[PDB]
């Protein structure tokens, strides 16, 4: 169904459509 | 004898502890509630006579056969001991109202109830029906928090008998 | 256990009666003064440690024999027992004060107490005195507290005193 | 990793892996659980480690944290420890990879140019890393402390 | 719109800030910020399959008991000795309750009469294996798991030499029962507190024996009465040619 | 044990903070609705026996296998155990309802319960159903009582339902 | 965690019993009392900053020697950990106010207090004096039943430390 | 399940002891008694059908009102569940006869009886009257020690219900 | 429970033999060094409180997360539990040191301990560290005491260390 | 009262057992050790006067503020009760030396210590510092196993107070 289109989570050599989920943000702590 | 006051004191004592804000807050509830309770008590007290005769009769009207010969609603002594018994219940209801807890009911009517009723061939159904009737009429003697209090204790007796 | 209402109820029941209009209003008055009562119990709870401590300092100021060897508040073990008993009695007096009845005090604390102390060799007259000192200071606190509404607490101060005096009498 | 390095050399010479290359993959993978434990311990104490590095640093160079110092002030010091947190993280990556590929692309190639722009004294960053070695190394067994220490000394080396 | 854009943090992602020419204020605290593993006290007890309830607080006959406190003691003794299993009012030991009402027996002797009752034999002795019976008697009377494989051999040997009633008396006359319940305290679960002279493995074993406030040492579970603390695991902690 | 306030406090403490003005007013609202809450708990207490009885009559009306030999509510001993469990669960649901938090229900009643029943051979789906019937009748009573002031109790009826639904889910 | 609500529920549960009029009266006390409690809580909450700095200083003013070198009121870390500790106390006081009982104080500060203070060479006298000072200033932030509540809990801590 | 055999074995086991002459004498009683018991059992077994219909009816004849509408002796389902219940009692009586003890009665009818009857509004009086009737008719189906056995167990049920 | 002699005896018995002249003299040497052993155990007993205190101060100096909310040595109750465990472990290490055998330590203290802590959420690595600090200070005291005769205690200092190291290893 | 002799006897009695070689070996330790113990005892006994005045003063020198007005090292009665208290400690140390165990210390000073000190606002720190000083001076009154004994018991008191 959308299974063919699904392995497109690998994107490119290095291309991920935006924002890498949760991202730690340590500046407050420092 | 279970009251809000005795309960909090019991709980303090058993932990070897002075009464603290938790326990005094509790006590304030019991004292704040006294007005409604005691209004219910006064109304149940002065209507006692008729509340009792009303409920006694209703036991016979709901269980017609009780009043036939050879039965337990027949003759002066059965019918006398019945009025007395409902009167005992109303009496302890007023006491529980005044006391701020079920203690008087627990100690003088609930503890032992079933054993006694079972040895003497007394059906709880009668007593529930006496109390259901008393509950119907107390609907128009009281209202608001005095009625809620009266209800609380009448219902408490009905659950004790089921 | 009894409180002032429960006591009324027991006496009524022994007559086979609903509470007398006499008894009803006596209890209506107890509800009337109950905020003051809560402050009075709170006065004791809020200063329990100092009440015991101050009673103690003064008891041994007067009776310097108790803290000598041979004395019943010597060595540390015995002093801790004596301090503990001061707390126990102050505790049951506060319970009686919340209840409006002495019974918890008489039944759970005072009953047998004198005979215990005599068996132990604990000088009952000294224990009675420690109770008299707790009374002085406790009432002090009942009468002069933190931002309580001004009024008359003498009825409650008396009643508290009789609980202290019951204990003293029972023990001496 | 050890894998990436071995393979890249293989492919570049158009050939299958050597006995040597195969052997090191085998020795490396055998140390997997141990290397993972070394990273865990250090990840688990990260906040303590940067701090003790940060104290060791400011004693040795109170000037960096002085009027004309790159790390002078509360928030110029906050960013400085954050950079120390960055490098400890990269050190845990390196230890589990068994080489520097990741450490290198992320935080040494370009680091001279970055810090020269910010006017950060590079050799005192190298000191901050030695300071972290000292702390981290005191939370690891002798054998694991050495294995970790190689990666700390690499970063110290690359800032040079 | 200046204010909205500016004068307002607005919504980006979340979150902000602390940076050039710079900064913001909500204060801070050094040992203020909560550590991340992060939480609670009481998560610990409650996490498992809560044994929130046991840390304990024994109930008793504070000389001068009320009928309500006495009924609470009687209900607590039945819940402890028979677990969460329903007991019909006809199955209750009315003679032993009457002796306790009259103050003629202490809470220890009331527990002795309940543990010697035929109802306890039918539920726990006749429906389980002798080793599982011993595990449950330690659970019900002492509030703990057994410490070592020696306690089992001594209790099995006493039961074989002196019968059922002498085995029940051996738990109740133990200096461990006397030291920690005395005469007036109802038995209660103890294995969640490190106790003096314990064996750390008692905590784990008492957890295995305590399936929670809805579990039934109930003798019906199809398989019926088995065992729950392993013999291999029981042997760690001691093993002797007792 | 937790109540709705205690829960707030635990979450605040895990931040290292005094309660948020957010949390404060959520709790001010609980105090606002507390008379209704007391009536709701009172509705259940005042009809506990009938709630259990009526649930019961209906459970066995539906599942006549339970009262045949081979069935889990046969003979008298098992029926009494089943009636007892109905009461126990209704009890802890009422406690949760006074508390404004499910924890007493989850910790003292629901924790381990499913595995108990499976060990026993007690059909959990039937127990879940008995809980669903108690819910119907209990809420019935919460909604239509003796001379309570007229208003909206739907928020509380929902919350009571979730306690019944927690128990059902946990057991089935 | 001890509150009026948890206490009555505990007492019901332990007798295998539904909540009855005794227990609901108690609960009403706790709910009726919430307004005064929560006013105290809000005032103690917003003044926290200064109540803490006031009490911290007062510990040094009453025990001057603490602030000399070699002593436990010297250097940033001692003085920091002190402010924090008084802040912990005020925090749990507000929690106890909001909760309707001493539970938060009992569970998070009282249980274990002496063992900790004894191992770390912390004198209760400081903490009593911090609290006595906080009690002085709270005299003019509140009045009536909110003040009585604030007092109840401050005094509870002082007795825990004696 | 209580029988003479299980009782003596229980008593041996609980003293960690082999069965001795005391216990084997006891067992001989149970075995010697089996003939009378089992004759009672066979007679009660084959007459079951009519013993049940006889007792069911007698409950309605002694409590006429039960069979009126709105009552618990009305409609197919009540009257069906009644026959069944008396049949349960006779069944366990035969089991107790065959088993050599009250075990089957104790475990399957007595344990829990009152709680069940009280929740379901079932009066013991009916059941006593069912059993009194069954006792009347069993007077002419048996005699001698089989009758004494039948009686022993019928009476045992009547005492369980009083 | 075993001591170093008892251990010898158990191994001999498993051979069915009287103790070997090998084993005899190993035990003669333990008697030879026993005064030193008594001083070593005495060093720990005489400074138990400081050993725990100093270990503690330093543990929380390093791991300031434990004393934040969310941390396993917060609030007072948990800190008291942690201080108590430090004492318990130091106690069984001293017992092992009097005995010349680790068994009392392994059997009464270490057995199950790790799994307890994991169940509790207690960070075992922090507990291991607290044990390492107790070791440093305890040995400090074993090596530098009040007017003990001068000699070499390194054998005993090692053995004490292995008991501290057993505990650490067992827990981490 | 805990001594080597009482301990072994207690352990025998509690197993219903005659004293055996294990218990008599133990006793020999206590008897062999008496010489060193009793030398410590005699030295502490005759120096008592000055050991007490030395330690009393050291409490004021280490806590200078104690000797200012309004404080607990001021006036004849405080300073008198202090000397007395240190004298009590030295007395029980000599008793423990002579007795062969901590019994006298456990029964007369340790049992109850904290409760008493807490009610009377007595800081353990003073007492530890009194004892630390006594320990310093006893370094030159004794040596060898008498010093070790003196130390054992002084340290035992210091741990009791921490
Ligand atoms: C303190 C509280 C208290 C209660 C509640 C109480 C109930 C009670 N009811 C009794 C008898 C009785 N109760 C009744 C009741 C009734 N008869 C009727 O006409 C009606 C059907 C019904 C009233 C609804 C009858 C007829 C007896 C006599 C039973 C007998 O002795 O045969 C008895 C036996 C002693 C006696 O004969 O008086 C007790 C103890 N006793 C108490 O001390
Ligand atoms: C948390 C439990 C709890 C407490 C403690 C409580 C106290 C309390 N004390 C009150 C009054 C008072 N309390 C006192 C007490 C005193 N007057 C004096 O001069 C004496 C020093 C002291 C003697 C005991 C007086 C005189 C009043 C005003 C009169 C009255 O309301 O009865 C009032 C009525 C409101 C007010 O006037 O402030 C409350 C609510 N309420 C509670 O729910
Ligand atoms: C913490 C509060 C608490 C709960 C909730 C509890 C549940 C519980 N239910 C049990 C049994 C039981 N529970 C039931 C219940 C049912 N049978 C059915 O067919 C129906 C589907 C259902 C009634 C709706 C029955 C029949 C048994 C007896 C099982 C047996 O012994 O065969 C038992 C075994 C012990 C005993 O029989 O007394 C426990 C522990 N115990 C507790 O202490
Ligand atoms: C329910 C009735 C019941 C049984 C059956 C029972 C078995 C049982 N046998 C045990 C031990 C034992 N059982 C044996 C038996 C044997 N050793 C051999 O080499 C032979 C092959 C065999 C004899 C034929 C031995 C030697 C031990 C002691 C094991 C030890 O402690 O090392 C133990 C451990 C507790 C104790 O030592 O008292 C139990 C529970 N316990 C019971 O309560
Ligand atoms: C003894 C313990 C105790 C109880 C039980 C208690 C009840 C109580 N319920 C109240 C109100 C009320 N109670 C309800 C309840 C309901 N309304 C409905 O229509 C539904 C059928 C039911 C849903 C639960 C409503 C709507 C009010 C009026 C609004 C309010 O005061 O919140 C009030 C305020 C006075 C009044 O308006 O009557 C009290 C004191 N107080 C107590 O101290
Ligand atoms: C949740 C409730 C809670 C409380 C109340 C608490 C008290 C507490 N205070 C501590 C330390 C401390 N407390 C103080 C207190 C003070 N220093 C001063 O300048 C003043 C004299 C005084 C304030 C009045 C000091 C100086 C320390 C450091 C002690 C040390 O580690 O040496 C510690 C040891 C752990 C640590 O170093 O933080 C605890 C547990 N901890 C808790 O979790
Ligand atoms: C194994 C032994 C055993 C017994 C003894 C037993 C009794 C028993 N009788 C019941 C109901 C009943 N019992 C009767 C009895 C009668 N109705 C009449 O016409 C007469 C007055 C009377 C017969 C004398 C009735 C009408 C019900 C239905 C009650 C209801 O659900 O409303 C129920 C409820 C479950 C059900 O509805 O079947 C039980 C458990 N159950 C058992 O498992
Ligand atoms: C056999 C001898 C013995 C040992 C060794 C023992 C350990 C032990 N430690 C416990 C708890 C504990 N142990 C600690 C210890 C620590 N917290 C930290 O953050 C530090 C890393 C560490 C101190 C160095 C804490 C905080 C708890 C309480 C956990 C909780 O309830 O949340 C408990 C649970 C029971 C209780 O809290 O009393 C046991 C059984 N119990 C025993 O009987
Ligand atoms: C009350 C129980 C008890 C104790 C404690 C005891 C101690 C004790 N330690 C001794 C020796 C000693 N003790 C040590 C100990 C040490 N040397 C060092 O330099 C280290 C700092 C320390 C390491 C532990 C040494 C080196 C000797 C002398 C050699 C020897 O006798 O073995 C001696 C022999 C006499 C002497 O030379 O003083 C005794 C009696 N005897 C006892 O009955
Ligand atoms: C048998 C063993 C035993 C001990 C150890 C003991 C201690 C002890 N010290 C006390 C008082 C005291 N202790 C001191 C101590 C001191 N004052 C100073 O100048 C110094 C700071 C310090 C000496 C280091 C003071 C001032 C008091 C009077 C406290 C009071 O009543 O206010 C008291 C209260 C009774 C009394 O006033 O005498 C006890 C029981 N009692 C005993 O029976």
């Amino acid at each position: 169904p959308t299974a063919g289109l699904e392995p497109f989570v690998r994107m490119s050599r290095m291309i991920r459509s935006g924002v890498p989920e949760d991202r730690e943000e340590p500046d407050e702590l420092w | 004898m279970k009251t809000v006051i005795t309960e909090v004191i019991a709980s303090a004592d058993s932990q070897g502890r002075f009464l603290n804000n938790t326990e005094l807050q509790a006590a304030n509830g019991r004292f704040q509630r006294a007005t409604a309770s005691m209004e219910a008590a006064r109304a149940l007290t002065s209507n006692a006579d008729s509340l009792v005769k009303g409920a006694v009769q209703e036991v016979y009207n709901k269980f017609p056969y009780l009043t036939q010969p050879g039965q337990m609603g027949y003759g002066d002594t059965n019918q006398a001991k019945c009025a007395r018994d409902i009167s005992h219940y109303l009496r302890f209801i007023t006491y529980s109202l005044v006391a701020g807890g079920t203690g008087p009911l627990d100690d003088y009517i609930v503890a032992g109830l079933r054993e006694v009723n079972r040895t003497f061939n007394l059906s709880p159904s009668w007593y529930i029906e006496a109390l259901k009737h008393i509950k119907g009429k107390v609907g128009s003697q009281l209202s608001g928090q005095p009625l809620t209090e009266a209800n609380a204790y009448i219902d408490y007796c009905i659950n004790a008998l089921s | 256990m009894q409180d002032a209402f429960t006591k009324a109820i027991v006496a009524a029941d022994l007559r086979g009666s609903f509470l007398s209009e006499q008894e009803l209003n006596q209890l209506t008055n107890l509800v009337k003064e109950s905020n003051k009562r809560l402050d009075a119990v709170n006065a004791i709870t809020g200063n329990a440690a100092e009440i015991i401590s101050d009673a103690a300092h003064k008891l041994f100021a007067e009776q310097t024999d108790l803290i000598r060897p041979g004395g019943n508040a010597y060595p540390n073990r015995r002093m801790a027992a004596c301090l503990r008993d001061m707390e126990i009695i102050l505790r049951y007096v506060s319970y009686a004060l919340l209840a409006g009845d002495a019974s918890v005090l008489e039944d759970r604390c005072l009953n047998g107490l004198k005979e215990t102390y005599v068996a132990l060799g604990t000088p009952t007259r000294s224990v009675a005195r420690a109770v008299q000192l707790m009374k002085e200071t406790a009432i002090g606190y009942v009468n002069s507290p933190s931002g309580v509404t001004r009024g008359d607490c003498s009825a409650l101060v008396n009643e508290a005193a009789t609980y202290f005096d019951k204990a003293a009498a029972s023990i001496a | 990793s050890v894998l990436t390095k071995a393979i890249v050399n293989a492919d570049a010479e158009a050939r299958y892996l050597s006995p040597g290359e195969l052997d090191r993959i085998k020795s490396f993978v055998a140390s997997g659980e141990r290397r993972l434990r070394i990273a865990q311990t250090l990840t688990e104490a990260r906040e303590r480690i940067v701090k003790q590095a940060g104290d060791q640093l400011f004693q040795i160079r109170p000037d960096v944290v002085s009027p004309g110092g790159n790390a002078y002030g509360e928030k110029m010091t906050a960013l400085c420890l954050r950079d120390l947190d960055y490098y400890l993280r990269l050190v845990t990556y390196g230890i589990v990879a068994g080489d520097v590929t990741p450490i290198e692309e992320i935080g040494i190639i370009g680091v001279k140019e970055m810090y020269n722009s910010l006017q950060t004294p590079i050799p005192a960053v190298a000191e901050g890393v030695r300071a972290m070695k000292n702390v981290a190394t005191s939370l690891l067994s002798g054998d694991d402390a050495a294995e970790a220490g190689f990666y700390f000394d690499y970063l110290v080396g690359a800032m040079q | 719109a200046r204010e909205l854009t500016v004068t307002p943090v607005s919504a980006r992602r979340t979150t902000s800030p602390t940076a050039p020419t710079a900064p913001a204020m909500p204060l801070a605290g050094y040992y203020s910020r909560p550590a991340p593993r992060a939480t609670a006290d009481g998560d610990a007890q409650t996490k498992l399959g809560i044994t929130a309830v046991a840390p304990a607080q024994a109930v008793e006959l504070r000389p001068n008991f009320g009928e309500t406190e006495l009924q609470a003691v009687i209900r607590a003794t039945y819940k402890q000795l028979f677990g969460n299993t329903y007991i019909l009012e006809a199955d209750r030991v009315v003679q032993a309750e009457s002796l306790l009402r009259n103050g003629s027996i202490n809470v220890r002797e009331f527990v002795r009469l309940l543990a010697k009752s035929e109802l306890y034999k039918e539920r726990f002795f006749h429906c389980t294996s002798n080793n599982r019976f011993i595990e449950l008697t330690f659970k019900h009377l002492l509030g703990r798991a057994p410490y070592n494989q020696s306690e089992f051999v001594e209790h099995l040997d006493r039961y074989q030499k002196s019968g059922y009633d002498a085995e029940i008396d051996s738990y109740i006359d133990s200096d461990e029962y006397r030291r920690v319940f005395g005469e007036n305290t109802v038995p209660y679960f103890r294995g969640f507190k490190y106790q003096t002279g314990q064996a750390a493995g008692v905590f784990e074993r008492t957890l295995k024996l305590y399936g929670g406030d809805a579990d039934s040492d109930t003798n019906r579970n199809r398989q019926g009465q088995l065992r729950q603390v392993d013999p291999q695991e029981l042997l760690r902690s001691g093993r002797g040619i007792v």
